[PDB]
C-alpha cells in the first residue's frame, strides 16, 4: 500500500493542521458525575464522543441525527475510535527552547550557532544577555 | 366510479388515468406494460402520458420497476370509497351500539355524602371534587402526608392515593384492613370496600395522621 | 480509567500536561497584570522547565516525580530502554492461540507427533470446533455450539479428533539460543495435563525434565501451515545450522 | 443505585440456582464444580444498546428488558471441592439479610 | 502611573523575603516551590494594590492576608487530579480536624456517628465526602517484590460490544433465504443470480426506498373509520 | 397451524430490523398496519391487536424455541463478533 | 524479504 | 500420508517456493470448489497438495495453465 | 493455562498477561528471532498483526475461521500507530509516503 516513511520538523503551521482545537484549562472530569468538560484535557467538542455514539447533553443520539453536531454543546456524534487519532494542542504564550536540539551532545544549536554549551544556557536562564546585530 | 375519482381529485385528472390509478392502486408495484395490458384502448404513450401525470403530480412513482401511489393519492382513493360509500353502498357505512360504560350506583352517592360530610368535618379541605370515569374524587389540596386523593370507584372499593406517602401511614391503614399498591415512583394505592363504617375508619385514621 | 472500587487510574502525564498548561495560563495573567521582570522572568523559568520536564523527565539535573517519591514517566522513557514501546510491545507480543505447561516423556511415540492435553486442545481450537459443529449441521446457531462445548457432549471429541488429525503446533522453550527451539509437530491427544516429548529432542531445547515448561502456538492460515510442515517440522530438521554434526544423537 | 446479593438473576439455569439458598449464598457444604456460582450478584444498568434477540422478544413478545447484568462471584475454571465455611461482612446502618 | 508603578516593584522586591518565609508552610501540599512563590507575588501585588500606610501600621500583617489568600485559593483550585470545589475542602479540612481532636480524645477511633455529633450534618454527605477524599493511582507504580509489570498491564478494555462491497455481500450472506423467498412473494425483489454488486447495492437502495415507500402508504391508513370491504369494492 | 403465521411475522421483523428501518417495530399499531397492507392473513382476515395477543400467547414453548433460533441465523455475524470477545 | 517474502518483493519490487 | 516433505523438494528444487505451489493448490481446493486428483484418504488440503506435489502433475506451471484456460473459459463462455 | 480467545488490554490492543487474568503468551523478540531463522514468512506476519494487534484483522480471522475459510488480511498492527501519534507528538514529523 505505502512506501518509504518521511521524516521531518515540524512546522507550526503544520501541527496546526494536525489539531483539532485548543484546550485551555486544566480540568479534568465532572466529579459528581463522570464526564468531560468543556475544554479540558478530555473533551467532546475537541477529541470526540466519549460514549458509544452518546452525545455530551443528549439530545443527538438519534440514528436519524447520527454525524451532526448537537444544539446545547455541539458534539458531532461519530465512532468511540476517533479519541485515538485527535491531536490537540496549546499556544505558549512565550518562545520554548526544544530540549533535544539543546542538550544532545552534540548540540545542534551549539554547533550550528559556533557556541559553547555554557554561555547558551547562560543565555535561556535569563542570567547573561546576548547581542543582535549591534552593527556600527 | 371514476366520478368519485376525478371528484375526489377535484378534477385535476381525466378517465384514463383514472382508471389506470384504479389500475395502480389496484395491485402494487405493478409493471407498466401490464397497464398497457388492461388498457388496450389507450395508446403506449397514452398511459405513459398518463403516467406522465401521475409522476408529474407525483402521486404515483417508481420502485426501480414499482410502481404505486403515495398516501395522499390514497387519500383520494379512500375519499372516493367514502363518497361510494356515502351513494351507493348506504347501509355499509352503519354503526352497532356502544357502550357507556359505567353508571354510578346510589350507594357510591351515600358514601359521597357521608364521606365530603367526614373530610368536611375533620378539617380536610378538598381541591375538587369530580365524577372521573364515572368515579368520585376526594381530592386533598395538598399533597399532605404524601396523599393525593381520596377516591371512590364504582366496584365496590374507596380507595386511598398518595404521592411518597411514610410507612408509618400505610401501617395505620392497614390496622382498618386497607391493601396497598406502591409504585416505581411513590405512587401508593390504598383499597377498602366502599361502606359508611369504612367511612368513618378510613376518615377516622387519615383525622390523626 | 475508573478500576475496581472507587480507585482512579490515569497515567503521569495527565499531570504533566496539566502542569505545563497551569504555569502557561498563569503567565499569560502575570503579563495580563504587568508584573516586575523577576516575576515574569521566573515564570518563564518555570515554564521552560515544565517543557523539558515533560519531554524528557530525567536529563534535567533532577527529575521531579508527582507522589510517592519515584520520577515520573515522560515522553522521553516511553520510548527508550526494555520498557519502551519498541523492546516491549511492537517487537515482541502477546500472543493468542497459545498456552504453557510442563513436560515429560512418553517414549512411545514417533518424532514428528507430540502429546498434548486434551483440555488444552479443547480450549484452543474452539473456532475450529465451532466451524465444524456449524458444517456437520449438529448445531444451527453459534451459542447453541458454545452451549454444546460447554456442556461436554460425547460427539465433539470424534470433531477434535479430525481437527487435529493433520493440523501442525508449535512447540517453544523460553530462552530461545538458536533456532531449534521452535519447532513443529503433530498432535496426539492424551489424559494429564503435561506435554509429553520425544526423547531425542531434550538435547535440541537443552530441556531437562525438572520441570521445565514449555508454551505452545497453532499456525492459523493455510501458508503457515505450509511453512510449519515444510521446515518448522522436527524430521526437516537433524542437523545443526551450525555444523553438519546431527543432533539427535541419543543422549 | 447500589449492587445487591439478591438470589434472582436472569438468564441462568434452574441447576445453577439449585445449590444456593433462598438469600444467594450457597449452603455450608456444597460440593462445587468449575462454572458454578457462590453468591449471586447482580449490577444495575441501563443503555444497554441491546442485541437483536431482546429487540425481537422486547418488540413481538410482551417482555421488557433488564436493567441489570450478572456479577456473581463464580467458581474458577478447573476446581472442584467443599464450601466448608462463609463469612460476611455488612456496613454498619446497613438491614441485614436472614443468613447474616 | 509609571513613577507608582517602580515604587511598587520596590516594595514587592522588599517582601518576596515576606513569601518565601511564609511559603514553607505548604511543601508537601500536592504543588511545587515555585507554584507557591509566584503565587505568593501575586499576592503582594494585589497587596500592595489595596494597602493603607495612614493605619499606621507595619507592612507584614496586612501582607500575610493576601499571601494565605493567594496560596490557600492556589492549592484550592490546583492541587488535587480533579478540580474539587473550596467549599467541601474545607469541609474535609473540618473533618481532618474533628476526626484529630475526637480520634486522641476519644482514643480508640472515630466513628461517622461521632462526626454525626461533632458536625450537625446529616451523615448521608458525612460518607460522600469520605468518598470523594482520594487521590488516582499512576499505571507506572510497580506491583509487589519490584516484578518488572505495571498496572497498565493488567487494566482491561471493556466497551467491546455492538458495533461497503463486503458490507452488501454479508447482506446477501445475512439472508437465510427466508427472507428473499418472502422479499419476493411479497416484496418482488430478486436474488436469482452472480449480479454485479452495483447491481446488489442498487437493488438494496431498492428495497430500503421500497419499504419506505410501503410505510408512507403505511401510515396513511390510520384516518378513515371505516372497513375494508368499501375499500375492495374498487379492487 | 398459526405457527406459520408467526413464522412470517418474525421474519418480515428479521427484514425489517435488518434494513435500518427501526422505529416501525417498538410502535404496535403502525406495525400491525404495515403487516397488514402487505398481506399476512391468519384464518382468512387481517390483523387485530387482540387476535396478535392471541397468536403470540397461544404458542408453545419448543416452538417459541425454534423460532427464536431460526431468528438467530440470519444475526450471525453480529453474534460471532459478539461472542469473540466474551470466550473468558 | 528472506522466507516467501523474498520472492514476494521480488514481485512487488519488480512492479515498479 | 506426510511424514516428510522431501519428494516435494526432489521435484521442485527450491524449497521456499513450495509453500506457494501447495498454497495456490490447497487454497484452490479448498475455498474454490475443485476437486484433487490424487484419490482420497480422509485428510486435510495440506497433505493432499503435497501429495500432489509428490506425483508431480502440479506444480506452478500446470497451475498457471489451467487458472490461463480457466478464464479462457469466462470470457470465451462470456459470449 | 490456555487461551483461544480472552480479555485484551486498554492503550494497546493485546492480550493481557498471566494466568489470573485470563492471559495469553508473550512471544518474544528472540522467538521472531528464531522465525526468520527460518524462512518462515507467514507465520511471523500472522504471529504479530493478526493474532495480536489489528482489531479488523482478528475480527476478518475469526469469522472466516468460523467459516472454514483460512485466509489473513493483515494491515497494520495498532501499536506501530500508537508509535505513530506519539513520536509525532514531539516536535517530529513523521508521515506515510505513498
Ligand atoms: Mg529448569
Ligand atoms: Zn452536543
Amino acid at each position: 500500500e505505502f512506501d518509504a516513511i518521511k521524516i521531518a520538523l515540524a512546522s507550526p503551521d503544520m501541527i496546526r493542521s494536525w489539531s483539532f482545537g485548543e484546550v485551555k484549562k486544566p480540568e479534568t472530569i465532572n466529579y459528581r458525575t463522570f464526564k468531560p468538560e468543556r475544554d479540558g484535557l478530555f473533551c467532546a467538542r475537541i477529541f470526540g464522543p466519549v460514549k458509544d455514539y452518546e452525545c455530551l447533553c443528549g439530545k443527538y443520539k438519534r440514528l436519524k441525527h447520527r454525524g451532526v453536531i448537537c444544539e446545547k454543546c455541539g458534539v458531532e456524534v461519530t465512532q468511540t475510535k476517533v479519541r485515538r487519532e485527535r491531536m490537540g494542542h496549546i499556544e505558549l504564550a512565550s518562545p520554548t527552547a526544544h530540549i533535544w536540539f539543546l542538550k544532545s551532545l552534540p548540540s545542534r544549536i551549539g554547533l550550528l550557532l559556533d557556541m559553547p554549551l555554557r554561555d547558551i544556557e547562560r543565555v535561556l536562564y535569563f542570567e547573561s544577555y546576548v547581542v543582535i546585530e549591534g552593527g556600527m | 366510479k371514476v366520478t368519485y375519482i376525478i371528484k375526489a381529485s377535484n378534477d385535476v385528472l381525466n378517465e384514463k388515468t383514472a382508471t389506470i390509478l384504479i389500475t395502480i392502486a389496484k395491485k402494487d408495484f405493478i409493471t407498466a406494460a401490464e397497464v398497457r395490458e388492461v388498457h388496450p384502448d389507450l395508446g403506449n404513450a397514452v398511459v405513459n402520458s398518463n403516467i406522465g401525470v401521475l409522476i408529474k403530480k407525483g402521486l404515483v412513482e417508481k420502485s426501480g420497476d414499482g410502481l404505486i401511489i403515495t398516501g395522499e393519492a390514497q387519500d383520494i382513493i379512500s375519499n372516493a370509497a367514502t363518497l361510494y360509500a356515502q351513494e351507493n353502498a348506504p347501509e355499509l357505512l352503519k354503526k352497532r351500539a356502544t357502550r357507556k360504560a359505567r353508571e354510578i350506583t346510589s350507594d357510591m352517592e351515600e358514601d359521597k355524602d357521608l364521606m365530603l360530610k367526614l373530610l368536611d368535618k375533620n378539617g380536610f379541605v378538598l381541591k375538587k371534587v369530580e365524577i372521573y370515569r364515572s368515579n368520585y374524587l376526594a381530592i386533598l389540596e395538598k399533597r399532605t402526608n404524601g396523599i393525593r386523593n381520596f377516591e371512590i370507584n364504582n366496584n365496590g372499593n374507596m380507595r386511598i392515593f398518595g404521592y411518597k406517602m411514610m410507612e408509618h401511614h400505610i401501617q395505620k391503614f392497614t390496622d382498618i384492613g386497607m391493601s396497598c399498591k406502591i409504585a416505581k415512583n411513590g405512587n401508593v394505592y390504598l383499597d377498602i370496600k366502599r361502606s359508611a363504617e369504612n367511612i368513618e375508619a378510613v376518615i377516622t385514621v387519615a383525622s390523626e395522621l | 480509567v475508573p478500576l475496581d472500587g472507587g480507585r482512579f487510574a490515569t497515567s503521569d502525564l495527565n499531570d504533566l500536561y496539566r502542569r505545563v498548561i497551569n504555569r502557561n495560563n498563569r503567565l499569560k495573567r502575570l503579563l495580563d497584570l504587568a508584573a516586575p521582570d523577576i516575576i515574569v522572568r521566573n515564570e518563564k523559568r518555570m515554564l521552560q522547565e515544565a517543557v523539558d520536564a515533560l519531554l524528557d523527565n530525567g536529563r534535567r539535573g533532577r527529575a521531579i516525580t508527582g507522589s510517592n517519591k519515584r520520577p515520573l514517566k515522560s515522553l522521553a522513557d516511553m520510548i527508550k530502554g526494555k520498557q519502551g514501546r519498541f523492546r516491549q510491545n511492537l517487537l515482541g507480543k502477546r500472543v493468542d492461540y497459545s498456552g504453557r505447561s510442563v513436560i515429560t516423556v512418553g517414549p512411545y511415540l514417533r518424532l514428528h507427533q507430540c502429546g498434548l492435553p486434551k483440555k488444552m486442545a479443547l480450549e484452543l481450537f474452539k473456532p475450529f470446533i465451532y466451524g465444524k459443529l456449524e458444517l456437520r449441521g449438529l448445531a444451527t446457531t453459534i451459542k447453541a455450539a458454545k452451549k454444546m462445548v460447554e456442556r461436554e457432549e460425547a460427539v465433539v471429541w470424534d470433531i477434535l479428533d479430525e481437527v487435529i488429525r493433520e493440523h501442525p503446533v508449535l512447540l517453544n522453550r523460553a530462552p530461545t539460543l538458536h533456532r531449534l527451539g521452535i519447532q513443529a509437530f503433530e498432535p496426539v491427544l492424551i489424559e494429564g495435563k503435561a506435554i509429553q516429548l520425544h526423547p531425542l529432542v531434550c538435547a535440541a531445547y537443552n530441556a531437562d525434565f525438572d520441570g521445565d515448561q514449555m508454551a505452545v502456538h497453532v499456525p492459523l492460515t493455510l501458508e503457515a501451515q505450509l511453512e510449519a510442515r515444510a521446515l518448522m517440522m522436527s524430521t526437516n530438521n537433524i542437523l545443526s545450522p551450525a555444523n553438519g554434526e546431527p543432533i539427535i544423537v541419543p543422549s | 443505585g447500589p449492587e445487591e446479593i439478591t438470589a434472582d438473576i436472569p438468564n441462568v439455569g434452574e441447576a445453577a440456582l439449585s445449590k444456593l439458598d433462598e438469600s444467594g449464598i450457597v449452603y455450608i457444604g456444597a460440593e462445587v464444580t468449575g462454572g458454578d456460582i457462590l453468591v449471586g450478584k447482580v449490577t444495575p444498568k441501563g443503555e444497554t444498546q441491546l442485541t437483536p434477540e431482546e429487540k425481537l422478544l422486547r418488540a413481538i413478545f410482551g417482555e421488557k428488558a433488564s436493567d441489570v447484568k450478572d456479577s456473581s462471584l463464580r467458581v474458577p475454571n478447573g476446581v472442584s471441592g467443599t464450601v466448608i465455611d462463609v463469612q460476611v461482612f455488612t456496613r454498619d446502618g446497613v438491614e441485614k439479610d436472614k443468613r447474616a | 502611573e509609571a513613577k507608582a508603578r517602580r515604587a511598587k516593584k520596590e516594595m514587592v522586591e522588599a517582601n518576596l523575603r515576606l513569601v518565601i518565609s511564609i511559603a514553607k508552610k505548604y511543601t508537601n501540599r500536592g504543588l511545587q516551590f515555585l507554584d507557591l512563590i509566584q503565587e505568593g507575588n501575586i499576592g503582594l501585588m494585589k497587596a500592595v494594590d489595596k494597602f493603607e500606610y495612614r493605619r499606621g501600621y507595619k507592612f507584614s500583617t496586612y501582607a500575610t492576608w493576601w499571601i494565605r489568600q493567594a496560596i490557600t485559593r492556589s492549592i484550592a483550585d490546583q492541587a488535587r487530579t480533579i478540580r474539587i470545589p473550596v467549599h467541601m475542602i474545607e469541609t474535609i479540612n473540618k473533618l481532618n480536624r474533628i476526626s484529630r481532636q475526637m480520634l486522641q480524645e476519644m482514643g480508640r477511633e472515630p466513628t461517622p456517628e461521632e462526626l454525626a455529633e461533632r458536625m450537625l450534618m446529616p451523615e448521608d454527605k458525612i460518607r460522600k465526602v469520605l468518598k470523594i477524599a482520594k487521590e488516582p493511582i499512576s499505571m507506572e507504580t510497580p506491583i509487589g517484590d519490584d516484578e518488572d509489570s505495571h498496572l497498565g498491564d493488567f487494566i482491561e478494555d471493556t466497551t467491546l460490544e455492538l458495533p461497503l462491497r463486503a458490507a452488501t455481500h454479508d447482506v446477501l450472506a445475512g439472508l437465510t433465504a427466508r427472507e428473499a423467498k418472502v422479499l419476493r412473494m411479497r416484496f418482488g425483489i430478486d436474488m436469482n443470480t452472480d449480479y454485479t454488486l452495483e447491481e446488489v447495492g442498487k437493488q438494496f437502495d431498492v428495497t430500503r426506498e421500497r419499504i419506505r415507500q410501503i410505510e408512507a402508504k403505511a401510515l396513511r391508513k390510520l384516518r378513515h373509520p371505516s372497513r375494508s370491504e368499501v375499500l375492495r369494492s374498487f379492487l | 397451524k398459526n405457527i406459520d403465521t408467526v413464522r412470517e411475522i418474525i421474519t418480515v421483523a428479521s427484514i425489517l430490523i435488518k434494513f435500518s428501518r427501526e422505529d416501525i417495530v417498538e410502535n404496535r399499531a403502525n406495525f400491525i398496519a404495515f403487516l397488514n397492507e402487505i398481506g399476512v392473513t391468519h384464518e382468512g382476515r387481517k390483523l387485530n391487536q387482540n387476535s396478535f395477543r392471541k397468536i403470540v400467547s397461544e404458542l408453545t414453548q419448543e416452538d417459541k424455541k425454534t423460532l427464536i433460533d431460526e431468528f438467530n441465523e440470519g444475526f450471525e455475524g453480529v453474534y460471532r463478533y459478539l461472542e469473540m470477545y466474551t470466550n473468558k | 524479504p528472506a522466507g516467501t517474502g523474498y520472492a514476494y518483493h521480488q514481485d512487488r519490487m519488480r512492479r515498479r | 500420508a506426510r511424514v516428510t516433505v522431501q519428494d516435494a523438494v526432489e521435484k521442485i528444487g527450491n524449497r521456499f517456493d513450495l509453500v506457494l505451489v501447495a498454497a495456490r493448490r490447497a487454497r484452490q481446493m479448498q475455498v474454490g470448489g475443485k476437486d484433487p486428483l490424487v484419490p482420497e484418504e480422509n485428510d486435510k488440503t495440506t497433505v493432499i497438495a503435497l501429495r500432489e506435489i509428490e506425483e508431480g502433475l502440479i506444480n506452478n506451471q500446470i497451475l498457471d495453465v489451467r487458472e490461463r484456460q480457466e478464464q479462457q473459459e469466462q470470457e470465451a463462455a462470456e459470449l | 493455562h490456555a487461551r483461544s480467545t480472552g480479555s485484551y488490554s486498554l492503550v494497546t490492543q493485546q492480550p493481557l498477561g498471566g494466568k489470573a487474568q485470563f492471559g495469553g503468551q508473550r512471544f518474544g523478540e528472540m522467538e521472531v528471532w528464531a522465525l526468520e531463522a527460518y524462512g518462515a514468512a507467514y507465520t511471523l506476519q500472522e504471529m504479530l498483526t493478526v493474532k495480536s494487534d489489528d482489531v479488523n484483522g482478528r475480527t476478518k480471522m475469526y469469522k472466516n475461521i468460523v467459516d472454514g475459510n483460512h485466509q489473513m488480511e493483515p494491515g497494520m498492527p495498532e501499536s506501530f500507530n500508537v508509535l505513530l501519534k506519539e513520536i509525532r507528538s514531539l516536535g517530529i514529523n513523521i508521515e506515510l509516503e505513498d
